[PDB]
This record gives C-alpha cells, structure tokens and sequence, in this order.
C-alpha cells in the first residue's frame, strides 16, 4: 500500500526503433524500423526454442547501437579511402551513397549469428533475404588477428583452422567471440561439454596480447565451488563492517 | 701475481675436478676418493 | 589385508596402475561391497610413494 | 524459404522428441511393472 | 641386510618399505649425480645439502 | 582436433618432464594411421555410444582415459 | 511518468512492475534524470 504499482509488459518497440535510427543520422528510419522489428518477431516465432536466446527489447537496443557504431566507422572508411585515392569528400554524397540497410544486416549478423545452433543459420538467413531482399553479409576477415591466432595454436600446440579446413569452425566462433566482447561487456559462451570454449576464450587473450600489445589478466572463479557469501562478501550482523 | 695465480689454479681444479664413479653390482654407480677430495679440500682452504 | 586373485581383480588392479601411475584422477562404479576400496588399496601397495 | 514449413519443421520436431520421450518412459515402466528391470531414481519418481 | 635377506620382509615389512623409499631417493640422487660428474654440478643440485 | 592436440603433446612434451622423447615420438608415427578421421578409434568411439554404461558417456572421458593409457605405455617402453 | 508522478505527488513510491527488459528500471532513471534528482540503483538480494 506504500507503493503505486503500474504494469510495464509491452514495451513499443517499433517507436523506439525509428526514433533512435532517426535520431543517429539514418535517412531510411521509418522503413528501416518497420523492417527491423517485425524481423525480431519472425526470429522469435521461427527459429528453435532455445534456452540461450533472446529477442527481447535489450537485443534490439544492442543491435540499434551497433548499427549506429558501424554506420560510423563506414562514414570514416569511405573518408580515409575518399582521400588517399583522390579529393572529392563531402558529406553530402557520402551520406546519400550508404548501404543503410546493409549496416543493419551487418549489426544484425555481428549481434545474433554468435548465438544461433548451427541448424538455425540457414533459418536466420533465410529471414534476412524474406525481409530484406538483396542484401548480403559479407564479414570481414581480421588478417592479422588470423596469423596471430595461427601462431598462438601452434606456440600452445592447438589445431587453427580456416573456412573449412579442419578447425575452421573453432576459429569462426574464436572471431565471433572477439567481435561479441568489442561489443558487449557481459559475455557467455554456452555449448555442452568440451566444445571448445576454454580453448577459444584462451587463445582470443593470448592472441589480442601479441597483437594490441596490452597484457590480459584472466580471472577465473567457479560460482558454484564457494558459498555466495565467498563469492560477493558478508556484511557482519554484530559489527556492521564489510 | 703471485696471489691471482693461486685464484686460477682453484678455479681449474674445481671446474675440471670429477667425482670417481665406479659401477655397485650393477645397481649404482658409487663414489670413491674420499681421501683425495678432502685433502684437496683442505689444501685449497 | 589379503586379497585372493581374481581375473576381474587383476585386470582392474592393471586398469588402477595405469590410470594412478600418472596422477591421473578416476571413479570406481559400483554396487556396495563389490571390491572398489579394496581394489584401490591393493593397487596402492605397488606405488610406495 | 517457407515460413509455414519452418513452424511445422519445428512443430513436428517438439512432437517427435517429446513422443520418443513418453514411449520409452512407458516402455520402462511396463518392463518395471512385469519385474524384468529394476527400478531406478527417475523411474522411482514417474512410478510415484 | 634388507635385500639379501628375503626373511626380513615378513618381520619388518614397514620398515622394509621405508627403506625402500629412501633407497628410491637415494638411487635417483646418484643417477644426478652420474649424469653431470663434475664437482660443483653436483653441489648445484638444488636443494642437495 | 583433439587427435591432432594428443599427437602434437605426445611428440612434444617429454613425459618425464632424449630417449624418452624419440620413444614417444615413434609411438606417435606408429598410431598415426589410428588416430585418423574414419579411424579404428573413431568407429569404436561411435559404437561405444550405442551401448549402456553405468554413467552418462562422454567423448572425452574415453578421450583422456585412451591418452594416458598410451602415455603409460610410452613409460613402460 | 504519469503514475510516477501522481504516486510523487502523495508520497508514495513508485512499484513498476512486468517482465524483465521492459524498461522499468531505465524508465525510472529517465524519469529521475527529468527532473535533475540523483537517481542511485540498487541490486536488491537478499542480503540487504
Ligand atoms: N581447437 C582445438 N584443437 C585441438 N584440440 C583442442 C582444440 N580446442 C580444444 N582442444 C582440446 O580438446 C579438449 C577441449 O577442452 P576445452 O577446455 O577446450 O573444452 P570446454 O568446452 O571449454 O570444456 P568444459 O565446458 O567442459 O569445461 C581439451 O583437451 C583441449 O586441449
Ligand atoms: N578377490 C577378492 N579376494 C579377497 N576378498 C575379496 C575379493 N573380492 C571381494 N572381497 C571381499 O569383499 C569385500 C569388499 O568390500 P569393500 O571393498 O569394502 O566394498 P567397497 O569397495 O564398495 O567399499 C572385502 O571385505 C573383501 O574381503
Ligand atoms: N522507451 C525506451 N526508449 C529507448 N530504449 C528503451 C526504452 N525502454 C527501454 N529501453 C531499453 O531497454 C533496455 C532494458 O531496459 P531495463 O530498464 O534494463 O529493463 P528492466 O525493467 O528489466 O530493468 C535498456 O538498455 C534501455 O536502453
Ligand atoms: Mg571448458
Ligand atoms: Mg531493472
């Protein structure tokens, strides 16, 4: 009785789509937002019922920002290559001439893919061309972080692998992992036992060490070996201290 | 001169010094010279 | 202490060794009684260490 | 590419897992009922 | 005395066993040993005193 | 993957911490047709699956016991 | 914000309630943050 308690279950998902799209500079929000959020629905009412999946409105957040970073650093790519092969850079054009919608793709596949069980990729896929039609994805391929991960398997007697050579598959989930941390800050890799990840995870540290040249301190702690009260921390019931 | 070349002497006695090993019924290989060791040991000191 | 020999008995004091020998940790299954802690132990007496 | 095939792909999928699931579950406990297996902690607790 | 007399396994059995630990140690002391004859390479065997 | 990670470790880390390592490397050519994709050790481990254990089975269960089998049989070489 | 606001208005508090990713939590920081408070979240368990 001390509270006004108010029911907060639907969110308006497709308002806050186009005014964020709008707001970062996409010319095509509308369109964009009607198409991005009936795609939320299609995954959520067609894909595998998975119990480390969401399509909820934190996903779609995510991959809005996402969107908005990637439309970025497109804008400063074109620039920089604009410049080193000419001068004929204004804003204008550049804005004008921009796969938005392949930004979204792209977010999409860079925030949902690393996720999906391998029978869910054509699924997804198949969505992406039924709402949007013509456009690709076509990842990039981190050379130097390739070789990099090349000579920390072979330094720690690892198989590496590429497309599909055998080992190619970890090395995929190895790079959606890093794209996954530059993007999120909570990570959880979920596959049954002995799939790979301690391996993955450990060989992404050790090759962004040889590569960025900052050292990566790995922290390992078990939830469940120790009490929550180990895990988090007592407060004394006599004393009041911490 | 004198005291320099008493240094070198005990540095290559002591690095080309060996224990003498012989074969204990084809279960060790045992030590003898005692007596030589400790005397150099004691000379040295 | 005494142990009688058995097939199942030396076969899993060899299984024990090989398994013990490099500090390699391992779970005897079974029904109570069957022999698992006295099969251990006789493995043990070979690994004085 | 069919929308309506991938619901019934899932669909037949869910039923086919949770089908096999009852049948062997049934199977296990006509064998426990007839005393030709013994019976066991998840078998205890469907049997209760 | 302990490995020439095989009647000393039955009445000291704990003992023949602790002796046969140190004799382990000492044994893989003396193959350090054979391998590097030099002087000052056995009295740089970590812990040796 | 796992099969290649054994073989690498067997031909690289020494047991004992040389004889030892050219032993281990000679076992290793020795089980390299064996330790193939189609192999006797992959049809086994398929048809290991099809029978009942007294736990639930996991690949790498069997994976690491076999690996320090075979170590072992490398020391009693 | 209405029914934060009329709950302010009585002195009484605001209980938003629904499933989780709604946006309870950020809609009341955006409330806070309209009106210039110092809005601090708190991760209740049940060690407070
Ligand atoms: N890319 C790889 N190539 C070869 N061997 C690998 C590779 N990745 C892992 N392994 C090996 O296979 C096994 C898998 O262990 P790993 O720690 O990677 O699994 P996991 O999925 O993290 O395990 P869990 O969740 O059960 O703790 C280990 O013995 C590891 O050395
Ligand atoms: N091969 C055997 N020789 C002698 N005794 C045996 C043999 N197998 C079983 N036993 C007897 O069976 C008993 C096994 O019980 P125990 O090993 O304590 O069960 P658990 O391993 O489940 O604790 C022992 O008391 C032992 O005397
Ligand atoms: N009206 C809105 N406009 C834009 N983003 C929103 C809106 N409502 C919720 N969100 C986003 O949803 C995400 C999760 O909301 P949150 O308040 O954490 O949910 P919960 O009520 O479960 O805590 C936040 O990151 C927030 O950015
Ligand atoms: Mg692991
Ligand atoms: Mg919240």
């Amino acid at each position: 009785k001390l509270f006004r308690s108010l029911a907060m279950t639907k969110p308006d998902r497709q308002l806050i789509a186009q005014v964020m799209l709008y707001s970062q500079g996409f010319r095509t929000a509308e369109v964009l937002a009607n198409k991005i959020v009936p795609f939320f629905k299609l995954c959520d009412e067609q894909l595998s019922s998975q119990s480390h999946y969401d399509f909820g409105l934190r996903a779609l957040k995510s991959v809005l920002v996402s969107a908005g970073n990637v439309k970025r650093e497109r804008i400063q790519k074109i620039k920089r290559e604009k410049e080193e092969r000419g001068e004929a850079v204004d804003e204008g054009e550049i804005a004008e001439n921009l796969p938005e919608q392949e930004i979204l793709i792209q977010s999409v596949c860079e925030t949902m893919v690393p996720k999906l069980v391998a029978e869910d990729i054509p699924l997804l896929f198949s969505l992406l061309s039924d709402v949007f039609p013509g456009v690709q994805y076509h990842r990039g391929e981190m050379t130097a972080l390739r070789e990099e991960l090349k000579k920390v398997c072979q330094e720690m007697y690892l198989t590496y692998g590429d497309g599909e050579e055998v080992g190619g598959m970890w090395v995929e989930k190895v790079l959606q992992l890093y794209q996954i941390t530059q993007i999120n800050h909570g990570l959880m890799m979920v596959g049954p036992s002995g799939s790979g990840k301690s391996m993955a995870w450990r060989v992404l540290l050790k090759a962004l060490e040889r590569l960025e040249g900052v050292e990566g301190v790995a922290h390992i702690i078990d939830p469940k070996a120790i009490s929550k009260d180990h895990l988090y921390g007592t407060l004394d019931p006599n004393t009041r201290e911490w | 001169m004198a005291l320099e070349e008493f240094l070198k002497q005990i540095r290559e006695v002591w690095n080309t010094y060996e224990l003498d090993l012989v074969n204990y019924q084809n279960k060790c290989r045992l030590i003898r010279g005692w007596d030589d060791l400790f005397n150099k040991v004691k000379e040295h000191i | 202490d005494v142990v009688v020999p058995t097939l199942d008995t030396v076969r899993h004091e060899a299984l024990l060794y090989t398994w013990l020998a490099e500090h390699k940790p391992l779970v005897l299954c079974g029904p109570p009684g069957s022999g698992k802690t006295m099969t251990l132990f006789s493995a043990l007496r070979a690994l004085p260490d | 590419k069919d929308p309506l095939f991938r619901f019934f792909e899932r669909e037949v999928k869910m039923g086919a897992k949770l089908l096999q699931d009852v049948r062997q579950d049934l199977a296990d406990v006509v064998q426990v009922c007839e005393g030709k297996k013994k019976q066991t902690n998840y078998l205890r607790t469907l049997i209760n | 005395i302990f490995t020439g007399s095989a009647d000393i396994k039955h009445l000291l059995p704990v003992e023949t066993q602790r002796f046969q630990s140190i004799s382990t140690e000492f044994l893989a002391l003396m193959k350090k040993v054979s391998k590097s004859p030099l002087v000052m390479d056995v009295l740089n065997i970590q812990g040796v005193q | 993957m796992i099969f290649n990670n054994f073989l690498a470790r067997l031909r690289s880390i020494p047991l004992d911490e040389s004889p030892m390592l050219q032993i281990q490397r000679d076992a290793a050519t020795i089980m390299q047709p064996y330790f193939t994709s189609n192999g006797l050790v992959t049809k086994a481990l398929e048809h290991a699956f099809q029978l009942e254990h007294i736990m639930d089975l996991t690949r790498l269960r069997c994976l690491g016991s076999l690996f320090s089998m075979l170590h072992q049989a490398c020391r009693n070489v | 914000y209405l029914t934060m606001t009329q709950a302010l208005e009585a002195r009484l508090g605001g209980s938003p309630f629904g499933p989780a990713g709604t946006g309870k939590t950020e809609s009341v920081k955006a409330l806070g943050h309209q009106l210039g408070r110092f809005v601090l979240v708190f991760n209740c368990d049940e060690t407070f």
